């Protein structure tokens, strides 16, 4: 008996799905929206309500919609609630009769949005091969509410999906009215700007994204500096990719702007992140650091004065003036003495305490090294504040005014080695070393200069092998002028020495002559 | 732009009067 059973459990489910399937409601329904949609403009709020509520209790859910819409554009057909909102909250205003008579129906609209999804809650989204009744209603009812034009209802709609959390909602909405909503919610709230920037990413409008992201960072909104940074960042990448329409000079003029920002971000960010740190500023002050450094980007004046050059954080100092493209020979290379000195002196401290230390402290040279490196490495190696004409002789005289050699176990052209493996190039740092060798200034005076022929030796020899390699044959006569010239001074500081070491020179020597055949 | 001014800033090593 189960083929009776079966008839008995479809006309049952045909009992269910009859109020649907028929043909006079359909057509009664569809007749009372009709008789109120004429009398839109003078429907009392208690009827309009207690029309939706019956359209309802019949699943008229898009039907509903429209009347409610209908009697939104008929109680004030001028458009003045575009005029109110659109010009922004005049307060003491007759136009809150309008937006107020207009949001009593779009309430109602929410009632029904709100109670079609409870009704059809879970409810399957295709039938074996066909899409559900209840998927059609909503269907239906979602077609009234995107295609409609009276879009004070969109905006007053759009609140409403963000104040509901429906986020990948506004996203998905390809109408071109929500992008005027965003824009003027952009500007004066963080959570709104976020949406902004993901609806024109997924149309890959990269641009109108960083265009944003970037006059977000400059913004007056409270939003933290390292998160700036982020936006920065990620505009710097959405200005970096070609977007359908926008020109090359536009999107780097962009690209610019952003890298300029990030780079005193980054200096701001790094010294506010020293500045707390510090054992040296009272633990008053820094409360009031952080809450002004903390926040917008400010000016290169700010972060200098009252705090990079206070403190003589010279490696700070010197990354402000590159990215202030500060000219000034002298004080540029005052402060890398400093720099190197300061440096030094800590480095001497960790290993004096070691003798609290942790693991062994690094010997002065090497600390003073990683110190270039890191400014080497984050500006780019600039002819400006790393002007190698200066700097090198500089390093190369404190690796002898403090002892950095072979005394304590340190290779003797540890600052050659420094300059080189950091990109200078080789025909560069000789025509520095020849520049040291003649005029024998202090400390590179007397026996001494016996270790400027040793940085002349490896700087050539580090030459000559990437030459071999490199497929060449600028390198000419004067470098074997200055490596013959060279070998003057082994021979008059071996008289001289008349020291122990009478054999090493002798050895250098074999090496001079050697390299000055490769070059000949 | 950068402008240096040693003059008048505010004591980085003491809190406020």
């Amino acid at each position: 008996d189960d083929v009776v059973t079966f008839k008995a459990q479809e006309q049952l489910q045909r009992a269910s799905e009859q109020a649907h399937n028929s043909p006079v409601l359909r057509a009664l329904l569809a007749e009372s929206l009709r008789l109120f949609e004429q009398v839109a403009g003078s429907l009392t709020p208690a009827n309009l309500t207690t029309a939706v509520e019956q359209y309802i209790s019949l699943k008229y859910y898009a039907g509903a919609i429209q009347l409610c819409l209908t009697v939104a554009q008929q109680k004030d057909r001028g458009n003045t609630a575009l005029s109110w909102v659109n010009d922004g909250k005049p307060a003491n205003d007759s136009r809150k009769k309008a937006f107020d008579e207009r949001k009593i129906c779009y309430n109602l609209i929410h009632q029904v949005l709100d109670k079609l999804e409870s009704d059809f809650a879970g409810e399957p989204e295709l039938v074996d091969g066909r899409p559900t009744l209840a998927a059609t209603k909503r269907m239906e009812a979602y077609n009234v509410v995107n295609d409609s034009s009276d879009e004070v209802f969109h905006f007053d709609l759009y609140e409403w999906y963000i104040e509901k959390g429906w986020t990948d909602r506004i996203l998905s909405i390809d109408s071109p009215h929500v992008i005027t909503y965003l824009q003027r919610l952009a500007e004066t709230d963080f959570r709104h700007a976020e949406l902004l920037c993901r609806f024109y990413t997924t149309r890959s409008r990269f641009f109108e994204a960083a265009q944003v992201q970037t006059n977000l960072a400059k913004s007056d909104l409270n939003i933290s500096l390292k998160d700036r940074i982020i936006l920065l960042s990620r505009a710097k990448g959405n200005a970096s990719v070609n977007t359908i329409g926008i020109s090359r000079q536009q999107q780097q003029q962009l690209n610019h702007e952003a890298s300029e920002l990030l780079e005193i971000a980054h200096i701001q960010d790094d010294l506010l992140e020293r500045l707390v740190a510090d054992p040296r500023i009272p633990e008053e002050r820094k409360a009031e650091i952080e809450e002004f450094l903390d926040g917008p980007i400010r000016t290169l004046t700010d972060l200098f004065n009252d705090y990079a050059d206070q403190a003589n954080y010279y490696d700070l100092c010197l990354l402000i003036f590159h990215a202030a493209d500060f000219h000034n020979p002298r004080t540029i290379l005052d402060t890398w003495n400093n720099l190197i000195n300061q440096s030094h002196f800590e480095a001497e401290q960790r290993r004096e305490y070691w003798e609290a230390p942790i693991a062994e402290p690094p010997l002065p040279y090497v600390y003073v090294s990683q110190q270039i490196q890191l400014i080497a490495h984050r500006t780019s190696l600039d002819s400006l504040i790393f002007p190698v004409n200066s700097l090198l002789p500089v390093v190369c005289a404190y690796a002898i005014n403090n002892g950095q050699d072979a005394s304590i176990g340190a290779d003797p052209c540890w600052p050659i080695q420094l300059f080189l493996n950091l990109g200078v190039p080789h025909a560069l740092v000789v025509q520095v070393l020849e520049n040291v060798l003649d005029t024998q200034e202090a400390p590179f005076t007397g026996r001494r200069r016996k270790l400027v022929v040793q940085w002349i030796a490896m700087a050539v020899d580090m030459w000559v092998r990437e030459v071999e390699r490199r497929g060449a044959m600028v390198m000419g006569s004067w470098v074997s002028e200055l490596l013959g010239r060279a070998d003057q001074v082994l021979t008059q500081i071996a008289g001289t020495g008349a020291a122990s070491d009478a054999e090493e020179i002798a050895s250098l020597r074999r090496t001079v002559k050697g390299l000055k055949r490769s070059v000949d | 732009k950068l402008v240096i001014n040693k003059d008048m800033r505010t004591d980085l090593f003491s809190p406020p009067n």
